[PDB]
């Protein structure tokens, strides 16, 4: 597994935060031959934001993948606790003032400091306990993104989903308006995504295609949830595995304001009309190839396969529905695949149901069969009138024994 | 635009010509459609999977079986519903207890 | 003999159970002599004579269980599972002993017959749900080695667990359900493949050899559970998925004696619920 075309410095530019480096140690875990540069690029630049206990850590896989940065961190370690100490009094000066905005805005500073720090569960704390000093919508909304951010950090996503809806239900849905015409400060986007992220990490494909489609490129300039690339690279894979073809005509390939995303990433673009347009062949092969690039991403790591194998499904069920009965011989030159695997692909989904067709393996034809209505109605309505007629049988036979009153002894 | 153009014009002939027939060769809408079979063969799986053409191919024998069919079967299906009713019914009654 | 002639003069109508029924089937299946218990057990039993108060579930358990001895030995399976599953409800706050093989015997003949355990009927005593369940824990090992449509892990499970089968005298049920996998994967096989070459399917199926796949396509047709042919020009089975029209008047005649059968039950019914709106014991109860 080699691959030479990854671009570190594109993710180390286009993320930050946390997230840059919980990434960097993903594709450190994860792609081997590499680490070298993902290491020397998370040296150099991950050593602010107060690196303490992933330091040693990165430290560790540094001595393993071969002087002593020591002082350093108890000097970080004392101006941490003397930062604590300063907020510490600075909380209580303003406790003790009792001014709903400054307690407010002293707690959103110290939860970020610990953010900074490491304390997850801290920070979610201090939040719980600051919620309670609300008074407008819009502090609402902004520290529900920041405790949405700490909730994907923490992964628990039906909390960040329940929490999402809420948020959505908080300013009287809406504000009731559409915020004059869409708002400039457009929020909304932000937490459509979230919801969509958390959707995507749930196992719900079709709701998280649904949600994420709906953003805006021109509100999508914030990179503190997601990116743009990375957004329409999910969007696109979702919607082509789950959506059918009504669906991947009415919202991928026709709406306006998602063709930007599309052009953000003209690799997905070709895929996409390849896959509309009864292109098979180049649409699995380009697919292939991004295979490698796309294992590398953090989110979507453990669902690449399932991914994949729904679009391969998909493809097959959409390229034998126009058809009665098909030489599998370009079937499987059009899929790239010899004529066993095709043949074991087609025997392996017909006992599913969902592809109503035989195989005939001496000229290797794949037919097309119909129901008849008639013959399958009558069978069936005589297997249940005879199962009826047991049933009967055997429950009079129990009310017999029951008027009786025989039990063992 | 012209490339949208000279294939919705195709497309109407191919949909007028289709109307009283229920089984033809490819090469003869070939012939009048004035575009090699492969093409042929792609518009009409296009048609077919936007639910415009009702109807079928066949690669083997290149034929375009309609869907001069189904008749009024409807009755069959109500038919079938009372099955998924009645077992169910009885599974009820006998429930109960003895 | 003597025994039937006994049935005829004490019972006060044909379907009438009795504890000398039990008696007639534990000679018959002593004796080895199937066919003159066959009369006396294919007509249903309604009503259990109390007989002054001797007819326990001693003389009820034995007899349907003895049936379903009776009939799986004669290849009904139908009518021996029927009996087995009605001797496994009774109703009892207790484990007794023919419970157990009763229950064997039930999940060794639900094998043979579909392809899956078939669930037990909801009126049946908590009993069985806690002791009988996990005393038996080999023939739940076959069902579930079943269920995986795999016919190499299932002779050594087998084999493995030959002492207690020997030991339970049941030998010739279970070898019975090893050769049932090659009976359903054709079965199976033949949803999916129009027709099909003697290797490729015979390496599917895995007998180990093309030419006994035409020794067992041969049976089944024989047998007739599936419609197919042999054509040995080029190495085929052909499926012909093609039995029935449903237009001669035979299908009608089907109709018709399921019709007769139905209305009797009707007027049985009907009859016994006449019969208890008559009983002093009731019309004062509501």
């Amino acid at each position: 597994v080699e691959n030479p075309s990854l671009d570190l410095e594109q993710y180390a530019a286009s993320y930050s935060g946390l997230m840059r480096i919980e990434r960097l140690q993903f594709i450190a875990d994860h792609c081997p031959t590499l680490r070298v540069e993902a290491l020397k690029m998370a040296l150099s630049f991950v050593q602010r934001t107060f690196n303490v206990d992933m330091y040693e850590e990165i430290h560790r896989k540094l001595s393993e993948a071969t002087a002593l940065d020591t002082a350093w961190v108890e000097a970080t370690r004392k101006k941490a606790l003397l930062k604590l100490e300063k907020l510490d009094t600075d909380l209580k000066n303003y406790k003790g003032n009792s001014i709903k905005e400054s307690i407010r805005r002293g707690h959103d500073d110290l939860g970020d400091h610990y953010l900074d720090c490491g304390d997850l569960s801290n920070a979610l704390k201090c939040y719980s306990r600051a919620r309670d000093y609300c008074t407008s919508a819009k502090h609402v909304i902004n520290m529900c993104l920041n405790v949405i951010k700490v909730s994907v950090y923490l992964q628990n996503w039906s909390h960040v989903l329940s929490y999402v809806s809420k948020a959505e239900s908080t300013p009287e849905i809406a504000e009731q308006r559409g915020e004059r015409d869409s708002q400039t400060q457009a929020i909304l986007t932000k937490l459509k995504c979230a919801a969509g992220l958390a959707e995507l990490a749930a196992r719900k494909y079709k709701q998280a295609a649904k949600c994420l489609l709906l953003a805006s490129f021109d509100h999508c300039d914030f990179p503190e949830l997601l990116s743009p690339s990375n957004v329409a690279i999910y969007g696109g894979l979702c919607a082509l595995a789950t959506f059918d073809r009504q669906e991947l005509q009415r919202n991928v390939i026709s709406s306006s304001s998602f063709k930007l995303f599309l052009e953000l990433e003209p690799q997905v673009r070709d895929i996409i009309f390849k896959f509309y347009e009864s292109k098979y062949a180049s649409c699995l092969k380009m697919l292939d190839e991004m295979k490698d690039n796309l294992l590398l991403d953090m989110y979507l790591a453990p669902h690449v396969r399932t991914l994949y194998t729904q679009i391969r499904n998909r493809a097959l069920i959409q390229y034998f529905s126009p058809y009665v009965s098909a030489d599998m011989h370009r079937m499987a030159a059009a899929f790239n695949t010899t004529v066993a695997a095709l043949e074991d692909e087609l025997t392996q989904l017909i006992l599913e149901g969902l592809i109503s067709a035989r195989v005939d393996s001496h000229s290797k034809i794949l037919y097309a069969r119909d129901v008849d209505q008639r013959s399958t109605t009558f069978e069936k309505s005589l297997l249940m009138g005879k199962e009826f007629q047991r049933r009967a049988k055997a429950m009079m036979l129990r009310a017999a024994v029951l008027r009786n009153q025989i039990h063992v002894k | 635009h012209i490339e949208e153009l000279l294939r919705n014009i195709r497309t109407q002939v191919l949909i007028k010509l289709i109307k009283p027939y229920t089984r033809i060769h490819i090469p003869f809408i070939s012939k009048e459609l004035n575009i090699d079979v492969a093409d042929v063969e792609s518009l009409l799986v296009q048609c077919i999977l936007d639910n415009t053409i009702h109807g079928r191919i066949d690669q083997v024998n290149q034929l375009l079986e309609l869907d001069h069919q189904k008749r009024g079967g409807a009755r069959y299906t109500a038919l079938d519903k009372w099955t998924n009713q009645l077992n169910s019914l009885n599974q009820a009654v006998v429930s109960k207890l003895a | 003999g003597i025994l039937k002639q006994a049935i005829d003069k004490m019972q006060m109508n044909t379907n009438q159970l009795t504890s000398i029924h039990a008696d007639l089937c534990q000679l018959c299946l002593l004796a080895k002599c199937f066919k003159p218990a066959l009369p006396y057990l294919d007509v249903d039993m309604m009503d259990i004579c109390k007989e002054n108060g001797a007819y326990d579930a001693k003389h009820f358990l034995c007899y349907y269980y003895y049936g379903g001895m009776i009939y799986t030995g004669l290849k009904n399976f139908e009518r021996a599972l029927y009996f087995y599953e009605q001797a496994i409800t009774t109703p009892a706050m207790a484990v007794s002993h023919i419970m157990l093989e009763s229950y064997k015997k039930y999940i060794l003949v639900s094998l043979i017959l579909l392809g899956k355990v078939q669930q037990l009927p909801k009126y049946t005593s908590q009993i069985v749900g806690r002791f009988i369940k996990p005393l038996s824990n080999a023939y739940h090992e076959l069902a579930q080695v079943y269920s995986t449509n795999n016919p190499s892990e299932l002779r050594n499970l087998v084999n493995k667990h030959s002492e207690t089968f020997t030991r339970d005298n049941n030998m010739g049920l279970v070898k019975q359900c090893l050769s049932s996998l090659y009976k359903k994967n054709i079965q199976r096989l033949t949803k999916t493949f129009l027709t099909l070459s003697l290797q490729d399917m015979a390496s599917r199926v895995q007998l180990s050899g093309p030419q006994e796949a035409e020794k067992y396509v041969l049976h089944m047709i024989e047998d007739g559970e599936i419609f197919a042919s042999i054509n040995q020009k080029d190495g085929m089975v052909s499926f012909h998925d093609n039995p029935e029209k449903y237009n001669n008047p035979a299908m009608l005649h089907n109709i018709d004696q399921e019709m007769l059968k139905c209305i009797e039950l009707d007027e049985r019914l009907k009859a016994m619920d006449q019969e208890i709106t008559v009983n002093p014991q009731f019309v004062q109860k509501s």
